[PDB]
Formats: C-alpha cells, sequence, structure tokens
C-alpha cells in the first residue's frame, strides 16, 4: 500500500525497488522493524542538513 | 583634452594667442606645477576650466 | 592481478561520500575509504570463501554471500535470500 | 546630472523581450540532455490573502532550487504558481536609465535603490554557434567596431548582443566592479543574470567585470577610473611566461614579451620556481637579471614615469635609475622634465632614505646611483624644480645620512648648480 | 574588438550541492564493475585460488559495500558538523568506526 | 580538577555499583505497573535490570567522553548524548 502510494506521487504506474525503499525508510515502525536491512537498487532518501545549507 | 579639435575654436581669440589664452585659464585654477613650455598641461587646465 | 585498490578511483568515492550528503572531501580521506572498503571485503569474501569451501564448491554463489552478509547483521535484499 | 539617453539607447538596436536561438538545439541545459525528472523544490505555496501574492521560494527562504540556481516552473514544482523564484521567466527587471559621462560611452544607472544580491536585468542576444559566433566577429573587426558585444553562455555558444539584444550591453566594464555575471537554469534551458554584489544606491553606475578573452585581439585601454585599475582589458594571460611585471612597469625596464619569456623559461622548465601570474609581489631576481639599454623614445620615457608613481619596490627603481644613467637623449630627459620626473624622483628618494626598509650601504650606493642623472640632466630654470622642490628632499636626506660625506659633498653641488637658475612668471591674483 | 566576456566559474558548493540531488536522486552504482571485481578477486586469491565468482555474487558484494560506504559517509558527515565543520576528515571516519564498534 | 581524576581513579577501580538500590527498586516498579497490575518481582531480576543498565551508561558515557573529545571540549554535552545514540542506532 505504502509503495504504490509513493509511486502514485512519482506519477508512476511501475513499482521499483526506489518506491519499496521510500515506503520503508518514510515510516517510522517500519524503518524500525526493517532496521537493518539494505534494499538492493533502492537508493537513498534525499536528506541536505539545515546548517550545511549557505546563508 | 588633447584631441583634434579645441575649445577656443569656438571663440574669437586668434590662433596666435591660444597659448596665452590658455596660460591665463592656467594661472586662474592656481595650477604652480605648470611649466609654458608643456602645451599638454595647459589644455588639460583650460578644458577643466571651461568644462569642468 | 596486482594492487588493484587503486581501481576505486577518487571521482567514485567522491559520488559515494556525494549520496551521503558531504559537501566537502579532504584530500587525505581517500586511502582511508580505501582501506575500511578493503577490511569490509575482506571480511565478507573471507566469510563467503568458508561457506562455498564446505560446499564442496569452486565456485561463490551469490546465496553464499547474501548468508555471510546476513550473517555479519548486513541482510541484504533481492537476491534470492 | 547628466540627461537621460534611454530612448536613444534603444533606437540603437533592435529592443528583445528574451533571448533568440539560431536553433532549438543550442542553449539547452544539461547538453541537451532532458532531465525528465525536473528539479522539483519541496516549498509550500505561502499566499498572502490581502495581496494575492505567493510569497513561497522567496529571498529568504529556504528554497533548495533558488539556492542551487535553478528558477522554479509553474505546474512542476510543489510552491505553486507565481512563486518568487521566477525572476527569470515574469522579466521582473531592475528599473534602470541609460547616461553618458567622461570617456565612457553610453551607461546605465540604477533608477532605484537596489539591494544586495538583487537580480538586477538579464542579459538578452542571439544565441549563436562558434562558426556563426567567427564570423560575425570578421564582419564587425572589417566595420570597424570599437565595442564588446560578445559573452560565452557555454562552451561552443555564445551571445551576441550587437544588433539585438536588452539594456545590458550598455554597462561597461569596473576594475572594482558592484555588479557580476551569473549563470543560471531556468527550465531545460540556460541564462546569463546580473545580481547586484553590493548594496547600490540611486544614480550610480551599474557595472560588472568583463573578464574578456581577447582571442588573439589586441589589448584596449580602460577608463574606468577605478585606483585598482590595471589599465587595459583582459582577463588571465593566454599562457605563462607571458608577464611577470605589468607592461608600462616591464617596458619602463627595457622588458618585452621576449625577455619576460626568456626568464621563466630559462628557470621554470629547469626546476626552479617561479609564482604565478601575480604583480602585487616583486621578483627582485628577474629585476636584476634584466638586461638594460639607454632610452630613446618619449613613450618609453612617459611608461617610465608610470611606472615610477606606480612601482614601490626599491629593485625595480634602482633598476630604472640605471636605465636612465645609461640613457643620454636629452628629448627624453625634457620630456621626463615636462612629466616631472623630479616630482616622482622625490618620492622614490624618500621611500628609500627616509624611511627605511634596507642597509645604509646599499642606501648609500643606491644614492650615489641617484645623484649622477640628476646632476647630468639638462637644466635652464628653477620653475622645473619648484614643480617638485625636490630640493627639500635633498637637504632633509643630506642631514638624515649627515656621516655619509660624499652624498652630502655631491648635494652640495648639485644644489649649488641649481640655485643659480632663471625663474619664470606667475600672474597675480586679487586679494 | 571582437573578444569575449567570460561566464566565470560557478562557486565552491553550489555544483556540489546540485550534484549531491542528482545522486540522492538517482539509483545507479556509483563503483565501475571492473575494477571492482578484479578487487573482490584480489582479495579472495589469498585464501585459495581457483574460485570462480558469479555476477550475480559480485553484484550483491557491490551493492553491500555502497550501502555500507554510504552510511559511513552520513554518520562521518555527522560527525563533521557536530566538529563545527563543513569538511569530512580521516579523524572522524575513525571516530565514526570506533563508536559504531567495527574497530575496537 | 585534581578530585575529577581522584574520582575517575577511584570509580575505575572500583566494582560495587552505583546506582542506588531503592530509588532503582522504585522506578523498575513505577516503569512496570503501566504494562501490567500487580506485578511481583525477584530481587535477582531488578540486579539484572540494575547491573545492565549500569554497564550501559557507563558504555554512552563513554562514546560521549569521545564525542566531546572531538569537539576540542573537556566538558560533555546532552548534543554529545543525541549524537552518540544517533549514531549508535537508537530513536
Ligand atoms: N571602463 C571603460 N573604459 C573604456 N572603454 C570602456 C569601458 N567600459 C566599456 N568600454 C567600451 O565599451 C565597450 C562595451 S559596450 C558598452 C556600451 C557602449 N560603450 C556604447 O555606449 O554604445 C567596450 O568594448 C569598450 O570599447
Ligand atoms: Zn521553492
Ligand atoms: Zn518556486
Ligand atoms: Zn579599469
Amino acid at each position: 500500500e505504502l509503495a504504490g502510494n509513493a509511486a502514485r506521487d512519482n506519477k508512476k504506474t511501475r513499482i521499483i525497488p526506489r518506491h519499496l525503499q521510500l515506503a520503508i525508510r518514510n515510516d517510522e515502525e517500519l524503518n524500525k522493524l526493517l532496521g537493518r536491512v539494505t534494499i538492493a537498487q533502492g537508493g537513498v532518501l534525499p536528506n541536505i542538513q539545515a546548517v550545511l545549507l549557505p546563508k | 583634452p588633447q584631441g583634434e579639435m579645441d575649445l577656443l575654436d569656438s571663440t574669437r581669440i586668434h590662433p596666435e594667442d591660444y597659448s596665452l589664452a590658455r596660460k591665463m585659464a592656467a594661472d586662474a585654477l592656481d595650477i604652480e606645477d605648470i611649466d609654458d613650455d608643456d602645451e599638454s598641461a595647459m589644455r588639460n587646465a583650460i578644458y577643466e576650466m571651461v568644462f569642468p | 592481478l596486482r594492487d588493484n585498490i587503486q581501481g576505486i578511483t577518487k571521482p567514485a568515492i567522491r559520488r559515494l561520500a556525494r549520496r551521503g550528503g558531504v559537501k566537502r572531501i579532504s584530500g587525505l580521506i581517500y586511502e582511508e575509504t580505501r582501506g575500511v572498503l578493503k577490511v569490509f571485503l575482506e571480511n565478507v569474501i573471507r566469510d563467503a570463501v568458508t561457506y562455498t569451501e564446505h560446499a564442496k564448491r569452486k565456485t561463490v554463489t551469490a546465496m553464499d554471500v547474501v548468508y555471510a552478509l546476513k550473517r555479519q547483521g548486513r541482510t541484504l535484499y533481492g537476491f534470492g535470500g | 546630472y547628466p540627461a537621460d539617453k534611454t530612448e536613444e539607447a534603444l533606437t540603437t538596436f533592435k529592443t528583445l523581450s528574451q533571448n533568440s536561438y539560431q536553433n532549438k538545439t543550442l542553449g539547452n541545459a544539461h547538453n541537451g540532455r532532458s532531465t525528465a525528472d525536473g528539479m522539483s523544490c519541496d516549498c509550500e505555496e505561502n499566499w498572502d490573502t490581502v495581496s494575492g501574492i505567493n510569497n513561497a521560494c522567496g529571498e529568504y527562504s529556504e528554497c533548495i532550487n533558488r539556492l542551487t540556481s535553478i528558477e522554479c516552473i509553474s505546474g512542476t514544482c510543489s510552491c505553486g504558481d507565481d512563486c518568487q523564484n521566477q525572476r527569470f521567466q515574469k522579466k521582473q527587471y531592475a528599473p534602470i536609465a541609460v547616461f553618458e559621462t567622461e570617456k565612457k560611452g553610453y551607461g546605465v544607472r540604477a533608477q532605484a535603490d537596489i539591494r544586495q544580491d538583487a537580480f538586477i536585468y538579464e542579459y538578452l542576444g542571439e544565441v549563436i554557434d562558434e562558426s556563426t559566433f567567427r564570423k560575425r566577429k570578421e564582419n564587425y573587426d572589417n566595420q570597424g567596431l570599437e565595442h564588446f558585444y560578445f559573452m560565452m553562455l557555454q562552451k561552443g555558444e555564445f551571445i551576441d548582443a550587437t544588433a539585438k539584444g536588452g539594456l545590458g550591453r550598455f554597462c561597461n566594464h569596473s576594475c572594482r566592479p558592484n555588479a557580476y555575471v551569473d549563470k543560471w537554469e531556468v527550465g531545460n534551458k540556460l541564462r546569463m543574470g546580473i545580481f547586484a554584489k553590493r548594496e547600490i544606491y540611486k544614480g550610480e553606475e551599474i557595472c560588472f567585470d568583463y573578464n574578456v578573452d581577447r582571442y588573439g585581439a589586441n589589448p584596449q585601454k580602460c577608463y574606468c577610473g577605478e585606483d585598482n585599475c590595471i589599465g587595459f582589458l583582459g582577463g588571465r594571460t593566454q599562457t605563462d611566461s607571458a608577464n611577470i611585471l605589468p607592461v608600462p612597469i616591464a617596458e619602463a625596464l627595457g622588458s618585452t614579451n621576449a625577455q619576460e619569456q626568456r626568464w621563466v623559461r630559462l628557470m621554470k622548465e629547469q626546476n626552479k620556481s617561479i609564482k604565478a601570474s601575480d604583480y602585487s609581489s616583486i621578483n627582485e631576481d628577474y629585476v636584476n637579471s634584466l638586461e638594460m639599454r639607454p632610452i630613446a623614445d618619449k613613450d618609453e620615457a612617459s611608461k617610465v614615469t608610470s611606472a615610477l608613481l606606480k612601482t614601490q619596490d626599491y629593485i625595480i627603481l634602482r633598476k630604472l635609475i640605471e636605465r636612465v644613467s645609461l640613457t643620454k637623449d636629452p628629448e627624453v630627459l625634457k620630456e621626463i622634465v615636462r612629466l616631472r620626473g623630479y616630482q616622482c624622483v622625490a618620492n622614490i628618494l624618500t621611500m628609500i632614505v627616509l624611511d627605511q626598509e634596507q642597509q645604509q650601504v646599499d642606501v648609500e650606493s643606491f644614492t650615489l646611483s641617484v645623484l649622477d642623472m640628476l646632476e647630468s640632466w639638462p637644466n635652464s630654470s628653477r620653475n622645473r624644480i619648484s614643480s617638485s622642490q625636490i630640493e627639500s628632499v635633498l637637504e632633509s636626506v643630506k642631514t638624515k645620512l649627515k656621516k655619509i660625506q660624499p652624498i652630502g659633498k655631491k648635494i652640495n653641488s648639485l644644489l649649488n648648480s641649481w640655485s643659480k637658475l632663471e625663474i619664470s612668471y606667475k600672474i597675480p591674483k586679487s586679494q | 574588438t571582437g573578444g569575449v566576456m567570460k561566464p566565470h566559474r560557478y562557486r565552491p558548493g553550489t555544483v556540489a550541492l546540485r550534484e549531491i540531488r542528482r545522486y540522492q536522486k538517482s539509483t545507479e552504482l556509483l563503483i565501475r564493475k571492473l575494477p571492482f571485481q578484479r578487487l573482490v578477486r584480489e582479495i579472495a586469491q589469498d585464501f585459495k585460488t581457483d574460485l570462480r565468482f558469479q555476477s550475480a555474487a559480485i553484484g550483491a558484494l557491490q551493492e553491500a559495500s555502497e550501502a555500507y560506504l554510504v552510511g559511513l559517509f552520513e554518520d562521518t558527515n555527522l560527525c563533521a558538523i557536530h566538529a563545527k565543520r563543513v569538511t569530512i576528515m580521516p579523524k572522524d571516519i575513525q571516530l565514526a568506526r570506533r563508536i559504531r564498534g567495527e574497530r575496537a
């Protein structure tokens, strides 16, 4: 369900490992359960630190 | 100021008195580094006097 | 094959650091990343090799690799686990 | 102030509202690689209900696309339509006017006070390829045009502002500019904008650094009036070995492109260190190793006078004074008198024998090497000296170095010789 | 007067932040396949030779190594940010490994 | 500063528990009450909980001291606590 929703925000009809990684890492309890697993071809969530940005 | 055209060509002053007019203009502006033989400084002085 | 640790080139490790959100890279860090990558690969390769040797085989398969990784708490999904 | 010339400047060319393309392939972002996953900022649309303005992606907002020099596109970004990061597309230029002053042509002035980092005006023109650029450049050189109108959008792609463009073509070069050009991405295209480097007030001229590649063209003298002016329009040298000292200063020492080549070719190529191109630090070894020949040209004398007025180095002044010692042409000396060489020599003395950055013996050698041509030059009136009053400096330095008696006796002879000369008239003024 | 004005260069960090977004949006492998395969063979050679390596095993090893390196660099970026710096140093790598327990 | 090193040497050479027994016992009972009521507790379970919590807190303080050392400081701060917890994987 979460993977299909995340695909729907990406305007795609094909579920890929990227959408699965997005669905797992964006949900707190699912991230807690699947903490120590690496999703093949899943990539990384976009995260840029606040003080890393210029002023 | 060093160009081909001349300020005094638009006046009634004869060309034989151009250095006289430039010495008047240079001495009026309280310049002291001026020398009579330096035509360039005379032209600069008269240009800054008439068109500051 | 002789000293191909330099095959992990500087733009590649720069890309790997860049995915982690790192903005600036020190000039001395590359040897350290090569060393830690060598250590990790050494451990996983060792475990996969003894898994294969127990199986009386001469070719390391993906199942041994996924088994070794999962035994180190680094479970991998997508390769027949 | 100067009269407005905005409409007159506009009539000189075909005004454009947007950049024109020679073909649809040129000017595309990412070398034409269409990023179908366009970078969408995560900003939420902030609509002020009173003014009906979408305040999202503002100047002090944290829009990632704005920081990365990418403009939001309506209908694709979460910021919504009419966000505050559509400056190029909405064409919200700063209010500017056109005027004329000094030796410059038309120039752009700020009609209002403009904040720091604010977008001023989008540089407009025709996007052209390299061959079309070469053809147009050859045509303009045949036409004798004395104005640059080309900017490099990117590698192999140029923008011409000669016949068609915008008001930005009238901006003049400044060696200490208040604005700068930057490259931005709008959609799948590349734009060149002009942003304010500092706070600019109304009426002030808007200028940017040209950083111009000559492509082998001759230098053009810079009349910007900035104190940090290098005197000519250019940029980085086309190769190393090209300059070690500034031209006027290098040609003052008798050095040329060949002599500046030879030193670097003899040492840098043979494992000895020569720093990059920077005239803030003088390399004394090059100046000592330079060859010296007498001056017989008045333009070279003017360059020598400029070098005296500019260079602070002890060694460059030593070698220039030595070259003057070799020089014995009376007409060049009369030109130096007209240039008031005595005025420059007073400061050259003062910096070395009144301020003490060197050793007393070496300063004594310098003073003996600089009194000789002062003794030798033709002089016919104290009015030459009166433009410098260098006699006062001579008295101060003979009094300071009173223990070195040859310098004192030479200055005695020099002031005795100068005391006998005639004087010339200054018109009295009313009181 | 046919010269060209130059577009100058980007500020340090702008192209860095751009490529940060580009690599965090896309998912392709960042390590070259053949040098990594040779490195894996070099490490495996030290125990017992004549060991053939299936393509799927090499791909799994590459994916695991990339995931490990990305996690380590995230931790090292946190370490650098904690020390009021924006540049990561090897000391942050060693400290991250120390606190993670990988290094004794 | 001297008594800081004296306390470090004394506690690093000692082996007895540093958390007081009765407040920890009441804390354990108070925490366990809201999961299930009328709960009884063996003494050895409370001692095991105390020993495990003390070992965990000692390890956390050691890693926090390392984090404080990294930032050219000698005083530990809460930001060191959440840095150590974040890197170690707790949330
Ligand atoms: N500081 C400066 N000193 C001298 N010439 C300058 C200058 N800045 C710009 N220019 C001249 O202006 C050209 C750029 S086009 C600027 C507008 C043009 N002068 C006009 O009024 O139509 C340069 O190539 C140069 O010839
Ligand atoms: Zn935005
Ligand atoms: Zn926007
Ligand atoms: Zn200038």
